[PDB]
């Protein structure tokens, strides 16, 4: 597996337009496009409100945060059974692939993922937050 | 008859009719033995 | 000066007021207690305490003012 | 960014990844349970803070915590 | 509230020369909401009415203020963020797509209160305006009065 | 007597307070006929006041300034001076009905919650056993004595859950 | 499309077996209680028909049958008013001096002190002073003894018996099916003939044959005991003949075109009848018959079983302009298959029929000694106002639970609904700037005359002597209405109302109609209703428009209509649902309607209720609206605080009652702040720790305590702050509208 590109000239659902779309923070932040393949035309609920229509073949949106392109990827995986891919881009032009960051989708457990962020003890293994004052900034038991 | 009787014995029957007879009893009390205040 | 000759009869004021939306009727209604102005009846007692310590002119007021004030500098 | 923190009481039931709306969990090999796997928190920059992982954990007490941290324009969900 | 309720009764009635009035109204609150807060706030209310005003209208005013601030805070105690938010994202479309006004933008992102905030902020409306209506009525009463 | 207050037998504004209360009664009849419904139920009205005004002046109750019946709550007050009947006859009376009510409900808590199903019982009302334990709840004073006496009254430390601290 | 009767037979068995398993209609629920929170669930999901299944017949059945139920509730409701009427009440005294007799139908027995609310209430008798107002509709009846309202008592009973066989029949032996329930032409066509012109007619017919003639005699001076009864008016022509010389002829001229020899009962008089201060029953026989002639004609519109009528797909479908895309494609599923979009049409249309049901009637009083009765006035719109404003909130939450539940974009493509979901952003940006600038030149001119008051600067106030703003359209249209019966209504002998202008109308000695003048402070209370209005609107529409989605939460519509929040991410997502939405719009209702009240109480007393004595007529609190309406001050002091005095001193007399009630909805109301301020992270330790306490003695219960759900704090808190409030309006209202009116 290797880590799909970006492709700009990729068709949109038909859509008429929505005044809950994109604002200025895509133009000097960043924005998201989600990606997906449909195996015939159908007619989905846009996560910014309305209903669009998937044509059959490659489709391409755009979205002004990450939460937005999952819950459409999650709306395709769970209804229409397809397999949705994001990207976040950047006014520069960058390209960033997101979901699903290794290829396969995080739910399953897949070779080659590195542990971030555990724990080798309980909650209830947490030392007093007296040890932990005084600290260089506001740090919780958890975060040692 | 058996499902009427254990539908009579749920919290809601079984609380009216329990509030009904204690409050029925205070007030013949109270009309038997008008303006009780000291024993 | 004058609350410490009849404190029974005389309120005592608090401050002047000076505000350009007050109309005439406001100007005087709110002039009492002696005062040539709008004034302020105060209600926090300091006159009956600074009368009951010792003050009696408004220049031992004016001194323990100034005294105060450095001490805060 | 919230501090997201997985615990070694976690039973790899993949519950709270599914939970996750925007893609901040996931599963890696482990052998501390039956399931082989271990929820594990790598993209927490992402982390909007609505715990939707701690109403999934069945665990007693949970296994995945989440501590609101520093606020960002990610964390705190903002399209504009 | 309930205890200065209690000393300015009491003292009312005392200072006023009838003790009984207090001995038996206070023993009932209907007692206490008419021959307490009804009766003593009549010269409060009069103090700016069409026909003039007196040196007590700022004690009126303050009283009405008083209220106003306090039914502020009931808004940050009942609704809660969400809400707020939904309401700010549509206020942040409508200013980013009007013109003339597009060209002047904010330096930080709008956003609602958050909960500990909302909190902190109905908390301090409420104790506000409850100081200053107490204030207000108890010093109109006793000064009108005496 | 106790705390400067007069007996309302000897009480003026306690006459007088009748006197109103009958004056304003009399004053609405006097706008009806003698024998129709209005006419008796404000006859019967009267002598319920006059009825009610002398037992409390016959139990011997106190009286202030406004004329109305103060109770005493102090027990050697009231055992000295014949006060018991206002606080403290009633208190004990409380303290057996409310006990009586307590036991009988945590009777049949212990007697359902060795079933299978105890919150089935708890939603619906067992009713034979709810009567048996009721009736028997009349010697609660005793039987709680017995139970506190034998450490079966409470629950040990280590079978109560507590937060980690 | 055929259109005929399908019904199953015996789906349900009538037993008692599921009596005895609560929650069985969930399949949740069905599995036992654990937590105390399963009670409190088995009744909030009791009647949610749709979330037990999602068979659409099923619903159907249920929903025809519970309203059987309810048509059995409010028949024994209206058969305990007719029995209360006729065995404890006094109407026959009532009759011989309506304007003197207080109407009384509830009697309280004598125990513990409570004879005292038998209040001496005229004509021989004690009891309560009711304000529903049932004399007058009695007495316009023609009901002249107590024998008729004990039949129509037992005719109530019977009905309500009918009613709960219906639905039972109708749920367990002979259940519709779905496409008897889709057949919406074939119920229009029924509801509008059938039901409205049918029961139009009929009560035109008693109108003109009981009504009609009794009331005539009844305001001419004859004893009820000495009037014919109505079934020797409508035996004999002779009685009738004299009464009405029309009705010598017989239907003759009905059936010949000469329907101008029925002027004698049919009429145009308008105004108010200066005997009674009600409108002319021959006026209202007349709207009647054009009403059921009307709706009868409306009821042939729809297409049934042949080729004559309408099909509502195709006008629905024929509605499509440039500006609006596809147009109302699909709008026939959607309310042939969704009962929450039909309840939410018929709840904003039956609250804003209600509202307007209120204002009718105390402009234009129909029965007969109504208007002089200032208490049945008051309590009559401010009931039907609070009806009206709770079925409107209500409209609102069916909307966004269809659009939550059964809203599908794949039958709303470009159509209407799905183009207003597409720039929802616009229309609540737009509603919301329109709802700041009502609010501050609303409120705001309040604030200055305060200001100005204060400030001894009588002369900057909004008001008539100072700066005015005087309603120019209202006041043009009051004299345009006034104007009619000369120019635009030829036929009309009086106007609608007296409100536009002309002389007053009293009966014994009190105002029963009079013109109501419009000034600056009824300009501002209006704008103030306005503003009240778009601010309950904007919380409705924007939890119906975003309870799909929204830029915070996308995938709103997954956690459903209900639900407390999303956490306390993204800054904190508190009061995102629907639920929330409608939560919040309740208060706003509250406060829209409890200022409506406030207004209409202060203006009937101070410019239109009063005494008319020798050359001049005087009002209750003397006319002081125009002067004190304008301050927030005003309405504190000379309508609150001047205006309770008859309810804080009720003590010792038959209004003492109401005393009690303003204190306990204070209560209550005070109550509420406990449950909405709060959280139930803090109740549910505290029950930790009552728990411990439980434990140590061996009394903790089997079923585990846990503190109230979040929505059920909300709900808690709602309900017990509407209750408080409208009880407090109620109970201050009520006391000073007997003392003084
Ligand atoms: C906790 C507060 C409280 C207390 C201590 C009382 C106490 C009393 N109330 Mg009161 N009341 C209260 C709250 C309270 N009330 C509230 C909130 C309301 C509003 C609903 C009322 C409204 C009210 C009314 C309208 C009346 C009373 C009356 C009475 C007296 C009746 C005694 C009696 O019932 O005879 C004796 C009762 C028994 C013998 C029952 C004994 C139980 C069993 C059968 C025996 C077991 C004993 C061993 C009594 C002194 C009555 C009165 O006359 O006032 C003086 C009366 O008219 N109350
Ligand atoms: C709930 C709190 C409480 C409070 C605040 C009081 C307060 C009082 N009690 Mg008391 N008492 C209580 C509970 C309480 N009691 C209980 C639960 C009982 C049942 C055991 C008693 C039984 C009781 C008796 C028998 C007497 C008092 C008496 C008194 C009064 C003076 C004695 C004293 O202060 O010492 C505290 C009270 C005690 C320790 C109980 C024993 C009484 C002591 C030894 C004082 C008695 C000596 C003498 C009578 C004092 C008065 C001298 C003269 C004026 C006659 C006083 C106002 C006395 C009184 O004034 O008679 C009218 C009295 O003789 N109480
Ligand atoms: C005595 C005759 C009888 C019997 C034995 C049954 C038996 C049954 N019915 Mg049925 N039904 C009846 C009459 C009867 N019904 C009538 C007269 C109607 C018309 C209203 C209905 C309409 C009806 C429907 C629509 C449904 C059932 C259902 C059911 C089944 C389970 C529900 C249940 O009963 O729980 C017990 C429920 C109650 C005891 C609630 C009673 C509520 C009444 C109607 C309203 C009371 C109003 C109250 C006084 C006012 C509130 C004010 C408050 C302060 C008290 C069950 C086998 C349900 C079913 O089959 O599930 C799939 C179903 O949904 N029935
Ligand atoms: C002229 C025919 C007619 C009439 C008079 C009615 C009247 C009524 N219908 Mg109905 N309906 C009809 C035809 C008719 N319908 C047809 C043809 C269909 C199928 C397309 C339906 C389907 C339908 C549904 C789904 C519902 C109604 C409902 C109602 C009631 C509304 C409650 C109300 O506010 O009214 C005022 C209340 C009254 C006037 C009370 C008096 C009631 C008496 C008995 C008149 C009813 C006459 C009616 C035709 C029944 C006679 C049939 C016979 C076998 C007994 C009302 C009584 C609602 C309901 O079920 O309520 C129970 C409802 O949910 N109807
Ligand atoms: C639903 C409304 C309604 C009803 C029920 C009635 C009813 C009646 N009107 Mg009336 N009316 C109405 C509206 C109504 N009206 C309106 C809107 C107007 C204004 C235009 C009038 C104006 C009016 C006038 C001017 C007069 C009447 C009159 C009458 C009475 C006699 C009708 C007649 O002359 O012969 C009509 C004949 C029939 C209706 C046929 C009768 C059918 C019978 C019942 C069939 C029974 C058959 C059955 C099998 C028998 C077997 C019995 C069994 C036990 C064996 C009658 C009781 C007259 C009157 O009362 O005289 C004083 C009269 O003069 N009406
Ligand atoms: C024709 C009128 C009508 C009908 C048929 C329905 C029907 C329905 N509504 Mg609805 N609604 C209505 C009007 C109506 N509503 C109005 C006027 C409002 C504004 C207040 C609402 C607001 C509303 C909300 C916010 C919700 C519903 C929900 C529901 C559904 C679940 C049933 C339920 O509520 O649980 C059972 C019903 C009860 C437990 C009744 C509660 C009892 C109240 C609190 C008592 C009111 C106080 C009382 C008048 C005073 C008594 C004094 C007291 C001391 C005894 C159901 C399909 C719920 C839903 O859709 O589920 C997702 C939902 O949450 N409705
Ligand atoms: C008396 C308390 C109070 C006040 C003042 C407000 C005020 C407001 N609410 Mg609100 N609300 C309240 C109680 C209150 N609410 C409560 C208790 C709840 C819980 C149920 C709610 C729930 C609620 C909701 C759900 C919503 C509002 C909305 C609004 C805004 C409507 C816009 C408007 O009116 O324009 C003008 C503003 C006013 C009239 C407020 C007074 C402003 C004064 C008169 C101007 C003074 C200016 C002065 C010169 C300032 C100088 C200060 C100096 C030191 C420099 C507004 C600011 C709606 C909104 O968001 O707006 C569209 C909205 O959706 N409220
Ligand atoms: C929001 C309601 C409201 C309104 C309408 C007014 C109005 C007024 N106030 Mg007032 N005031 C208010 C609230 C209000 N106040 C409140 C809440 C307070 C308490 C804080 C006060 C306290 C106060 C004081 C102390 C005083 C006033 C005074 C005045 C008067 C002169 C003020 C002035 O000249 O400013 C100037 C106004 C502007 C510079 C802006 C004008 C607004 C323009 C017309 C809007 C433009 C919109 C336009 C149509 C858009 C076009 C779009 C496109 C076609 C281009 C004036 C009639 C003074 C007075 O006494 O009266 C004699 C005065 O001294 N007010
Ligand atoms: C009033 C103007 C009505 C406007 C009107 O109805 O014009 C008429 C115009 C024509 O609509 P259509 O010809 O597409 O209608 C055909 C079908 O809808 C079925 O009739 O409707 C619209 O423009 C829809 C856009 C909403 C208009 C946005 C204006 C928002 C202002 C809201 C507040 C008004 C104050
Ligand atoms: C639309 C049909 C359904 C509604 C049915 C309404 C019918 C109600 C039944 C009661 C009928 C009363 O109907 C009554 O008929 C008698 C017939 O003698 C008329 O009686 C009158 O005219 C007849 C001649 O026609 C005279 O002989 C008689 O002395 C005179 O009283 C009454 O004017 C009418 O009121
Ligand atoms: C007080 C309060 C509670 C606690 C409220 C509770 C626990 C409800 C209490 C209702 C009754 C008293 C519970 C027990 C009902 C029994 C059936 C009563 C049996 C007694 C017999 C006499 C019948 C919350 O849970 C809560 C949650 C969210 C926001 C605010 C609040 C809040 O303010």
């Amino acid at each position: 597996w290797t880590v799909p590109t970006l492709n700009p000239d990729t068709p949109s659902p038909i859509f008429g337009g929505s005044t809950g779309g994109l604002l200025r923070k895509a133009q000097t932040e960043e924005f998201y496009v989600i990606t997906w393949e449909a195996k015939k035309e159908q007619i989905f609920e846009m996560p910014t409100g309305g209903a669009a229509i998937m044509r059959q073949g490659p489709n391409l949106l755009k979205f002004g945060k990450k939460e937005q392109c999952l819950a459409l990827t999650t709306q395709l995986r769970n209804k229409f059974k397809l397999t949705p891919c994001f990207y976040r881009v950047f006014p520069d032009g960058k390209v960033q692939y997101l979901h699903p960051a290794d290829g396969v989708y995080p739910e399953k457990v897949n070779a080659g993922r590195v542990g971030a962020n555990q724990n080798m003890r309980r909650i209830g293994q947490n030392v007093n937050p007296i040890k932990v004052k005084f600290s260089g900034r506001m740090m919780s038991p958890a975060e040692i | 008859m058996k499902d009427f009787t254990t539908y009579l014995s749920t919290a809601p029957v079984i609380a009216t009719i329990w509030f009904t007879f204690t409050a029925g009893l205070l007030i013949e009390i109270n009309r038997y033995f008008p303006d009780p205040l000291v024993f | 000066e004058q609350w410490v000759t009849d404190p029974v009869h005389i309120r005592p004021i608090a401050h002047a007021i000076w505000d350009p939306h007050f109309g005439q009727p406001a100007v005087e209604a709110f002039t009492r207690g002696g005062a040539s102005g709008p004034v302020n009846i105060s209600t926090s007692g300091v006159y009956q305490w600074w009368y009951t310590i010792g003050m009696r002119t408004n220049q031992d007021l004016y001194v323990g003012s100034v005294f105060l004030a450095l001490v805060s500098a | 960014a919230h501090i997201v923190k997985i615990y070694d009481t976690c039973i790899g039931c993949t519950q709270c990844v599914r939970a996750c709306p925007l893609d901040v969990l996931e599963m890696v090999p482990w052998d501390g349970c039956k399931a082989s796997q271990m929820a594990s928190a790598p993209r927490t920059e992402d982390c909007v803070g609505c715990k939707r992982c701690e109403t999934a954990c069945p665990t007693d007490f949970l296994s995945v915590r989440v501590y609101l941290g520093s606020e960002s324009t990610r964390s705190m969900g903002l399209s504009y | 509230g309930w205890v200065t309720f209690y000393w300015h009764w009491k003292h009312l009635t005392l200072w006023q020369g009838n003790v009984a009035q207090f001995d038996e109204s206070s023993t009932y609150l209907m007692g206490w909401l008419r021959d307490y807060l009804w009766l003593n706030s009549s010269q409060l209310i009069n103090g700016y009415n069409p026909f003039g005003m007196n040196s007590l209208s700022v004690w009126a005013w303050t009283f009405l203020f008083g209220h106003l601030i306090y039914a502020t805070g009931f808004m940050f105690l009942i609704s809660w963020r969400g809400y707020w938010q939904e309401l700010i994202e549509t206020l942040v479309w409508a200013h980013e797509k009007t013109p003339l006004a597009n060209l002047v933008y904010w330096k930080d992102k709008p956003v609602a209160l958050s909960i500990v905030q909302a909190r902190l902020v109905g908390l301090a409306h409420f104790s506000v305006g409850y100081i200053f209506t107490y204030a207000a009525f108890l010093i109109a009463s006793t000064s009108g009065r005496f | 007597d106790i705390a400067g207050l007069t007996p309302c037998s000897e009480s003026k504004a306690y006459a007088k307070l009748e006197k109103k209360e009958l004056k304003t009664l009399e004053k609405r009849l006097k706008q009806y006929e003698a024998d129709s419904a209005p006419a008796v139920a404000l006859k019967a009205t009267m002598e319920r006041t006059k009825a009610r005004f002398a037992n409390y002046a016959k139990a011997g109750l106190l009286c202030g300034n406004d004329g109305l019946p103060h109770l005493i709550a102090d027990p050697g007050l009231a055992l000295k001076y014949g006060h018991a009947g206002e606080v403290f006859i009633p208190t004990f009376g409380f303290l057996y009905v409310a006990g009586y009510i307590g036991y009988v409900g945590r009777q049949y808590l212990i007697a359902v919650k060795g079933e299978a199903k105890p919150t089935d019982k708890e939603i619906i009302i067992d009713v034979p056993l709810a009567t048996k334990l009721a009736w028997q709840g009349a010697g609660w004073p005793l039987a709680a004595v017995q139970e506190l006496q034998r450490g079966t009254l409470l629950e040990k430390e280590e079978n109560i859950t507590v937060s980690p601290r | 499309k055929k259109v005929k009767i399908a019904v199953d037979r015996n789906p349900v068995e009538t037993s008692f077996e599921k009596w005895a398993k609560p929650g069985h209609f969930s399949r949740t629920l069905s599995k036992g209680p654990n937590t105390t929170t399963w009670i409190w669930n088995l009744h909030a999901d009791a009647h949610d028909f749709d979330s037990h299944t999602s068979d659409l017949e099923e619903i159907s059945r249920k929903v025809f049958s519970a309203h059987f139920g309810q048509l059995g509730i409010i028949f024994i409701w209206l058969s305990g008013m007719y029995f209360h009427g006729a065995r404890f009440s006094n109407y026959e005294a009532w009759l011989s001096d309506p304007t003197h007799i207080k109407p009384s139908a509830q009697v309280v027995w004598p125990i513990v002190g409570q004879e005292i609310l038998n209040g001496d209430v005229g004509g021989g008798f004690q009891g309560i002073q009711i304000t529903s107002g049932f004399f007058q509709l009695w007495r316009a009846s023609g009901i002249t003894s107590e024998l008729q309202l004990y039949t129509t008592a037992i005719g109530g009973l019977v009905m309500a018996a009918a009613m709960f066989f219906a639905g039972w029949f109708h749920y367990h032996k002979a259940a519709p099916k779905l496409e008897w329930f889709q057949n919406v032409e074939s119920m229009l066509n029924h509801h509008l003939g059938g039901l409205l012109g049918l029961g139009s007619l009929a009560w035109a017919g008693h109108q003109i044959h009981v009504s009609l003639p009794v009331n005539k005699l009844l305001d001419a001076g004859v004893d009820p005991k000495e009037i014919p009864l109505p079934h020797d008016l409508l035996l004999n022509r002779a009685i009738m003949a004299d009464l009405y010389p029309s009705f010598a002829k017989g239907i003759a001229p009905f059936f010949t075109l000469n329907w101008s020899e029925y002027s004698d009962f049919l009429t145009f008089k308008g105004g108010l009848n200066p005997v009674t201060g009600g409108l002319w029953l021959s006026d209202t026989a007349h709207h009647h018959v054009a009403i059921a002639v009307l709706f009868l004609v409306a009821g042939h519109m729809y297409r049934t079983n042949w080729g004559i009528g309408h099909s509502m797909k195709e006008i629905l479908e024929a509605h499509r302009g440039p500006f609006t895309g596809e147009g109302h494609v699909g709008l026939y599923e959607i309310l042939t298959t969704s009962w929450h979009a039909q309840l939410a049409i018929n709840l904003a249309l039956f609250g804003s029929l209600s509202i307007i049901v209120a204002h009718h009637m105390y402009a234009m009083p129909p029965y007969p000694y109504l208007a002089t009765d200032y208490g049945t006035q008051l309590s009559l719109f401010t009931h039907h106002t609070w009806i009206g404003g709770f079925c409107i909130v209500g409209a609102g939450a069916h909307a966004a639970i269809f659009m939550v539940r059964d809203y599908d974009p794949t039958n709303n493509y470009n159509n209407l609904l799905d183009r207003v979901i597409r720039h929802r952003d616009a229309i609540i940006s737009h509603l919301n700037w329109v709802c700041i600038f009502l609010g501050f030149h609303s409120f705001g001119l309040y604030i200055h005359n305060d200001t100005m008051s204060a400030l001894g600067r009588p002369q900057d106030m909004f008001s008539d002597t100072a700066i005015q703003l005087q309603p120019v359209f209202a006041q043009w249209i009051q004299n345009t209405h006034f104007l009619a019966p000369q120019l635009t209504a030829p036929n009309a002998l009086a106007a609608t109302s007296l409100t536009w202008g002309g002389d007053l109308v009293a009966v014994g000695g009190k105002v029963a109609m009079m013109p109501i003048s419009l000034g600056t402070s009824d300009f501002m209370v209006h704008h103030i209703h306005a503003f009240t209005i778009h601010v309950t609107v904007l919380i409705l529409l924007k939890g119906v428009l975003f309870a799909r989605s929204s830029r915070l939460i996308p995938d709103k519509a997954n956690l459903g209509f209900r639900f407390p929040c999303d956490g306390p991410g993204r800054g904190g997502t508190c009061q995102v649902s629907a639920w929330d939405h409608v939560f919040l719009g309740l208060f706003w209702m509250y406060n829209s309607l409890s200022i409506v009240i406030f207004h209409f109480s202060w203006k009937m007393q101070s410019d239109v209720w009063g005494t008319v004595t020798a050359s001049g007529v005087s009002h209750i609190t003397g006319g002081n609206f125009a002067q004190s309406a304008n301050t927030i001050n005003g309405w504190l002091r000379d309508f609150l605080w001047a205006q309770s005095s008859q309810v804080i001193q009720s003590y010792g007399s038959a209004l003492s009652a109401y005393g009690l009630i303003f204190l306990g909805a204070h209560f209550v109301w005070a109550f509420s702040l406990m449950f909405l301020f709060s959280g139930r992270g803090y109740w549910q330790e505290l029950i930790e720790s009552i728990v411990w306490a439980h434990n140590k003695l061996k009394v903790a219960p089997a079923i585990q305590p846990r503190a109230l759900s979040i929505t059920q704090g909300r709900a808690v808190g709602v309900a017990h702050y509407l209750l408080g409030g409208i009880a407090t309006t109620w109970s201050f209202f009520l006391a000073r509208i007997i003392s003084v009116g």
